[PDB]
RNA sequence: UGGGCUACACACGUGCUACAAUGGACAAUACAAAGGGCAGCGAAACCGCGAGGUCAAGCAAAUCCCAUAAAGUUGUUCUCAGUUCGGAUUGUAGUCUGCAACUCGACUACAUGAAGCUGGAAUCGCUAGUAAUCGUAGAUCAGCAUGCUACGGUGAAUACGUUC
């Protein structure tokens, strides 16, 4: 949420998708349709395919892309 | 030196007047004010804003500090 | 003799420990410096050719040698003969003052100065250094300057490789961008 | 001559100081506020004990080749990471989410017809 | 559920804001009308640079609130230039609404500071409280208006005449 008293807006599915995937080294794909959702510092190192209209493009976090939401790093819009 | 085919060169007091620094050396800088030096002589003196001495990059004095990374920034601006 | 005398104590104690030199006589020294300015601009206007003497002129306190063009090249609408540079050649006393000012003076003057590239040795121990404006030197007033121009400062070493170069000019204070 | 750059002298220093990155009207009057320098006081009647006060206050502030170098940074971080932004400050068009069908004209440079 | 309707080499219509000194900034100081409001309008006070936040009075209305009109007037300053004009764009840091502002909101602060020097051919509106100019309100509406529909303030020039 962009105002500061309410903390960083995440999908409950996606960050509980996320807490369960911490145990193990050997990460899985996560698909989403979560575009809004915030990409957090838990998130680095995760591959979420999010979903771009018609097909989930595979978006893998790096510690850049924390702050940025998912929807920002697939693409909606064809030109050229 | 061929007589009258240079400009005038005079030794000229280099002042830092934010690290009080004074060195002598040549210049063809005339200067209405006129300094005392460790030898009996006075000499015309330039004022320098900045000097090696004052200069960051010589120091080595870091003005600002260096920009916090995307995961340090989230934690900080939400305090998680 | 400020830059002087360091040479001639600090530095020659530094260099010759430093390289086990078995004579002073092979301690590094620099021989000369030679300050030039390209001026193109001259074949369109004479007048930018003067301007430029007289900034250097005043920056080095010599008044410079015009450079005349080797050949004729029709890209740059350049004739043979015709004067398209200036330079000035510094030695002695003259030479240390000039150092020592461009150390201690002008080059804190450069915008956003990040320090001198250690790379800008030929391979024989000797340095070029590149300015962007003459307005970094204290004599240049901005008001007197119509144009901005850059520089080539050339520094002939008696090193025979630029380490060795390399550490005269840090012993004198020369920052390096490292 | 302030923070690398030599302010104009004719005019008033609460103006002059504007012509320095990074320094606005906001800043310029916060600046002479901190320094006790008057703003009605034009560079060329400025005195050096006032000069040196003043560039005190502007070591402060990120100026000049300091503040030109975070906001690339910060545009290169974005191109680099792919964000959407990022992009179109690649392809060079509207950043902030404006309307292309029209306009933009800033962004895309000069027509093309 | 997510995306699109918000695409962008371009062409056109309708608007908005400017290109300054009949102005810009700053300070002090006047004068409207027509509307809206119940879980809605929200005062005062305190806090924040501000957008806002907190607490909370009154008020289902000729009572209370929105809500101090603005242009204006009187000073101070700038001094004819791409500027102390203009404010696009972009960076960063925020506020608010909302389930959620990535695609794709509005607003604020700081910085940044584009084109633009009054517009070719051509073309439009208007005969008086009109045009021009300045603000004000409402519907829709969580939020979101340079549009639309209303409102008052200041307030002109010119009309010989009917060949075209
Ligand atoms: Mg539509």
């Amino acid at each position: 949420a962009r105002s500061i008293k309410k903390g960083p807006f995440v999908d409950e599915h996606l960050m509980k998708k996320v807490e369960a995937q911490e145990g193990s080294e050997k990460k899985q794909v996560i698909k989403t349709w979560s575009r809004r959702s915030t990409i957090f510092p838990n998130f680095i190192g995760h591959t979420f395919a999010v979903y771009d209209g018609r097909k989930h493009v595979p978006v893998y976090v790096t510690e850049d892309m924390v702050g940025h939401k998912l929807g920002e790093f697939a693409p909606t819009r064809t030109f050229k | 030196m061929k007589q009258g085919i240079h400009p005038e060169y005079h030794q000229v007091i280099f002042l830092d007047t934010t690290t009080n620094f004074k060195f002598l050396s040549g210049s063809t800088k005339t200067s209405s004010e006129m300094m005392e030096w460790e030898d009996g002589k006075e000499y015309p003196v330039i004022r320098l804003d900045i000097s090696s001495d004052s200069h960051p990059f010589y120091t080595g004095r870091q003005k600002f500090a260096a920009a916090d990374g995307r995961v340090e920034r989230f934690n900080k601006k939400f305090g998680l | 003799n400020r830059l002087k005398e360091k040479f001639n104590t600090e530095v020659t104690e530094n260099l010759m420990k430093k390289f086990n030199y078995s004579s002073v006589m092979e301690v590094p020294k620099i021989d000369k410096i030679v300050v030039n300015m390209g001026v193109g601009d001259a074949v369109q206007n004479s007048k930018v050719l003067d301007n430029a003497v007289e900034e250097l002129e005043l920056i080095t306190g010599q008044k410079p040698l015009v450079t005349k063009a080797k050949k004729s090249i029709a890209t740059f609408r350049l004739r043979e003969g015709m004067p398209i540079g200036a330079k000035v050649t510094l030695r002695g006393e003259r030479m240390y003052e000039f150092l020592d000012k461009l150390i201690s003076v002008s080059l804190p003057r450069v915008r956003d100065f990040q320090g001198v590239s250690k790379k800008a040795f030929d391979g024989r121990g000797n340095y070029t250094l590149g300015v962007k404006e003459q307005l970094i030197f204290p004599e240049i007033d901005y008001d007197k300057v119509s144009k901005v121009r850059g520089m080539d400062i050339v520094i002939v070493t008696t090193a025979n490789t630029d380490e060795e170069a390399r550490e005269l000019l840090a012993n004198f204070g020369m920052p390096f961008r490292k | 001559r302030i923070a690398g750059v030599d302010i104009p002298r004719e005019k008033r220093v609460v103006i002059s100081l504007t012509y320095i990155y990074g320094i606005g009207t906001s800043t310029a009057q916060k600046i002479l506020e901190e320094a006790n320098v008057s703003a009605d006081t034009r560079v060329k009647d400025l005195t050096d004990d006032e000069l040196g006060r003043i560039r005190e206050v502007v070591d402060g502030y990120k100026v000049e080749g300091d503040l030109r170098r975070e906001t690339n940074l910060n545009i290169k971080r974005l191109m680099e990471i792919s964000s959407y932004r990022g992009i179109r400050h690649r392809r060079g068009l509207p950043v902030r989410g404006q309307k292309t069908k029209n306009n933009a004209r800033t962004r895309k440079g000069p027509v093309k017809t």
